[PDB]
């Protein structure tokens, strides 16, 4: 009996219930997928840390599932460290949980279901050569994370065989907003057509009013934000010029209970091909980390079998440091409705989207000629 | 060379490069990093 | 009002210190337009049921700020993180005292933290100061792979980065060499380092790191005449004095682990922010409990953030001020030397300024001239390709 | 209009308007930009003289 349990809190899947019965098909590994379920209304962190290792000290969880959303990823930091004091590998699939942390624990097993940076980044640049063809800019502040999106790109940049011209990276001060006028005729000193901007989402809003001051909102530009600038809503506020551009996660289209019957299988694959092939024994905890976290700390780690799983024709593989290699993402742009439209899939680096002319909605040129 | 040495106070050993090649830039196969070939790379990787 | 704050100890005995620092707050500041009082709770083995603990500090007081020290435990890293983890949900700004890991800084994941002394990553900043002093423009960086190396290495760097261009160039890193933490027989990458033009490394690691170089070094002899090298602070004690060569140069904080100054600093610094803030708009209450209540404090960032802008008037450790990110500023430093399997100080490191007031520095290899780097090579190696008229090839 | 001002891609720009309309246009130029010392400015014998 492997212990997985899936938790959905403050959530509306009563139905998915049933879709766990659609782990039946969980023969090929033929090792046993026992499962049970839980839920709960409104979280706090005690609630969560109480719940989850009496449900370990109860019935002998091997691995659980979360799931849940309103957007506080403290809970994302709150899991991880649960994962670490008590080394139990626990997989957060859903908004909530799913923001990737940057840099986890090191004796964390926490693997959480989502895109990197570098891979927005990668996204990016592969939009970009499709048509538009320098990046002409890079406007961002120094929000962490700041150092590695200019550094992937710029990687990028240098080592390719075509154009690629980048203009001028600039960042700002935000912190103090005397000098940001004079950054923003630098600004205008962007003489360019795509830009590119890294930044939260009030930093996004002053930025882009900012950029109307300065009239660089105008329909002789394009912008690209990745899936952090307002991406988390389906309420875009003022000041947002519209023919924006952005690559986020498709929670449009991509089922919940799919999501927890992936993350089933990927436990089950990983126990299997852990014992299977060894026989050893992922023994279970006494209780939840009191006082024997000792006698579990002897045990040699599955997490090197659990980084790479794949399953139903699909390579699920993680990283070292918790996401996904191949994830699903799709682009999404803000039409003049200021609702986010979607456009594009993208998978193995590949992109199919609207036909091959781009839409270049309206605020008198670019004519339309013909040859043979 | 010779000359050179004599007026500035070298000690040296010559090698001829590995594979005939003057040098260019060059895409590897299997890999994204564009690399400099031949001798060009010999003196850009650090063995000259 | 009645406003209250907390904190968690080791000492039990800093509980009263910290009772009667309150006390004095009350009697020294403000015109009584409230009162401040606080409660106290201590460690625990148990990380999970710390805290636990803190949430149930956390009920038991409408808490307005915490303070945590470092416990006599030697995991250093892992101890002051879930009062973080805990505040983080409602964003109580949380002040630290005795921990110097830089992955706290990060104003993403601690999104509401601040401290009381900078972290080994600031070390850099006096490094580059003295390579200023003494010309040493060549310089190897031989670092960790934990994330407290990579972001030594990236401040150093970003620092050293001046290059305006509107003599010569500035100091500038020769190379950089990653290194795997608690690995054995590093010699490789000594062997590798070795053949430079350089003479002076720098050095940060953990202390057995420290030691395990130290003692690869010492088979090879990199610790002779004309080398000469600089660490940080935890690379001169515990494991390390017993292998380091006579003579290295290091640093230590100039007030260090007398938590006590600290403790006085931070009450003071929160009632002088406190004073400050209740008049602002709509504090109107922190977040009573710790169950049920799934907001979080719709005030927590204002109040955070005018903490942080808060210049202090004069604490027991100067004056002090917070970083863009919520760490002490100016702190000052004092230079160090092996003086013969002894340490002693040969210069302070006042802020900004560096001041050599002391005897005289004492080399590795026991000279007493401040030696150059770069002893650059007389021997090199050419390259060439079999062309007719130019160069021939005959057996 | 101040967009297209900016659309004045353009060093030697000319003016011809009252004393406050050349305040509010320069302040105008200043809110995008175009008092930089990329460019120069010439009044008539009206403008403040
Ligand atoms: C899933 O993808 C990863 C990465 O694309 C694969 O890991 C590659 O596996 C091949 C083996 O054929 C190695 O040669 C590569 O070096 C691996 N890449 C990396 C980055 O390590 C993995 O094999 C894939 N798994 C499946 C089932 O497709
Ligand atoms: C990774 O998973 C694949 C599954 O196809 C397997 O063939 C391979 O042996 C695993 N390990 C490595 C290192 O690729
Ligand atoms: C291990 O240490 C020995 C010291 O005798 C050294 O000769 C050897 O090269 C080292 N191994 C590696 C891989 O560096
Ligand atoms: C801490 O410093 C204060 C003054 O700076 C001093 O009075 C006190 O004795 C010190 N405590 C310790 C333990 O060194």
């Amino acid at each position: 009996s492997i212990g997985i349990a899936v938790i959905l809190v403050g959530t509306s899947d009563e139905v998915a219930i049933k879709d766990a019965h659609e782990k039946d098909d969980f023969h090929h590994l033929s090792v046993v997928p026992r499962v049970e379920l839980v839920a709960m209304n409104e979280t706090d962190p005690k609630s969560i840390i109480t719940r989850i290792c009496d449900l370990m000290s109860d019935r002998k969880i091997q691995g659980v599932v979360f799931a849940d959303d309103t957007d506080q990823e403290a809970i994302a930091q709150i899991l991880d460290f649960i994962s670490a004091q008590t080394l139990t590998p626990i997989l957060g699939i859903h908004g909530g949980s799913s923001m990737i942390m940057a840099d986890k624990d090191e004796s964390s097993m926490f693997f959480q279901f989502g895109p990197s940076i570098e891979q927005q980044a990668s996204v990016m640049l592969n939009i970009m050569e499709e048509y538009d063809w320098y990046i002409f800019s890079i406007v961002t502040t120094y929000f962490p994370g700041y150092q590695d999106f200019v550094n992937k790109i710029r990687s990028t940049i240098e080592n390719s065989f075509v154009g690629w011209e980048l203009e001028e990276v600039l960042l700002l001060d935000m912190s103090l907003d005397d000098g940001d006028s004079k950054i923003q005729n630098q600004l205008k000193k962007l003489q360019s057509p795509i830009i590119l901007l890294y930044c939260t989402k009030e930093e996004a809003t002053y930025i882009f009013e900012v950029a109307n001051s300065v009239g660089l909102t105008g329909y002789g530009y394009t912008w690209i934000v990745p899936s952090l600038v307002a991406g988390d809503t389906d309420t875009v506020p003022s000041e947002f010029p519209t023919g924006l551009i952005s690559v986020s996660y498709d929670e449009w289209d991509y089922g919940l209970p799919a999501r927890v019957r992936d993350g089933i299988a990927i436990i089950t694959t990983a126990a299997s091909d852990m014992l299977s092939e060894h026989s050893f024994i992922p023994e279970p905890k006494s209780s939840c980390y009191n006082t024997h976290e000792k006698r579990i700390y002897q045990s040699n780690m599955l997490n090197r079998y659990l980084i790479n799983v794949t399953f139903e024709g699909r390579n699920l593989s993680f990283s070292e440091d918790g996401y996904q290699m191949h994830p699903k993402l799709v682009i999404i742009l803000l039409n003049k409705e200021r609702k986010w439209e979607r456009v594009g899939k993208w998978k193995d680096k590949s992109l199919q989207m609207k036909y091959y002319v781009w839409p270049r909605m309206c605020p008198d040129d670019h004519l339309s000629i013909v040859t043979l | 060379l010779i000359k050179l040495a004599r007026t500035m106070q070298f000690t040296y050993e010559v090698h001829l490069v590995a594979d005939g090649k003057f040098g260019t830039q060059e895409r590897v196969q299997n890999s994204n990093k564009k690399e400099w070939n031949g001798m060009m790379g010999e003196l850009l990787s650090g063995q000259a | 009002k009645i406003v209250n704050i907390g904190a968690v100890l080791s000492t039990r005995k800093h509980e009263q210190m910290f009772r009667e620092a309150v006390n004095q707050a009350n009697k020294r500041h403000g015109s009584w337009k409230i009162q401040l009082q606080a409660t106290s709770v201590t460690h625990k083995p148990n990380a999970i049921q710390m805290a636990l603990s803190v949430c149930e500090d956390l009920i038991s007081s409408q808490v307005y700020a915490i303070l945590v020290s470092h416990p006599p435990t030697p995991n250093d890293h892992f101890t002051p993180t879930p009062v973080s983890y805990t505040a983080g949900f409602y964003r109580i700004p949380v002040l630290g005292l005795t921990t110097r890991m830089s992955i706290y800084s990060d104003k993403s994941i601690h999104l509401s933290f601040l401290r009381t002394v900078p972290p080994y990553s600031h070390q850099s900043s006096v490094w580059f100061e003295m390579m200023r002093v003494y010309n040493w423009n060549h310089i190897i960086l031989l670092v960790s792979d934990d994330h407290e190396g990579r972001a030594a290495q990236k401040r150093l760097e970003t620092l050293l980065e001046e290059r305006e261009s509107k003599n010569k160039r500035g100091p500038k890193a020769e190379k950089v060499l990653q290194f795997d933490p608690g690995t054995k027989n590093v010699t490789a990458l000594l062997m590798e380092a070795r053949e430079l033009e350089a003479r002076v490394i720098i050095l940060s690691a953990s202390e057995d790191d420290a030691a395990t170089v130290y003692r690869a070094a010492a088979m090879l002899d990199m610790t002779g005449s004309g080398y000469v090298w600089l660490v940080g602070e935890r690379e001169i004690s515990g494991n390390a004095l017993r292998y380091a060569p006579d003579g290295i140069i290091g640093l230590q904080l100039i007030n260090g682990k007398n938590e006590s100054a600290h403790i006085s600093d931070a009450v003071g610094v929160v009632a002088q922010a406190v004073h400050e803030l209740l008049e602002k708009e709509n504090i109107t209450d922190p977040p009573r409990g710790c169950v049920g209540n799934t907001n979080i404090w719709k005030t927590g960032p204002l109040f955070k953030r005018v903490l942080m802008s808060s210049k202090y008037a004069d604490g027991v450790t100067g004056r002090v001020e917070f970083n863009e990110d919520g760490d002490r500023k100016f702190a000052q430093y004092s230079i160090m030397n092996l003086q013969n399997r002894k340490l002693v100080q040969v210069g302070i490191y006042n802020g900004t300024h560096v001041i050599p007031n002391d005897r005289k520095i004492i080399w590795p290899g026991g000279e007493t001239e401040k030696p150059r780097g770069y002893q650059m090579s007389t021997r090199l190696k050419i390259v060439t390709i079999h062309q007719e008229p130019f160069v021939y090839v005959k057996p």
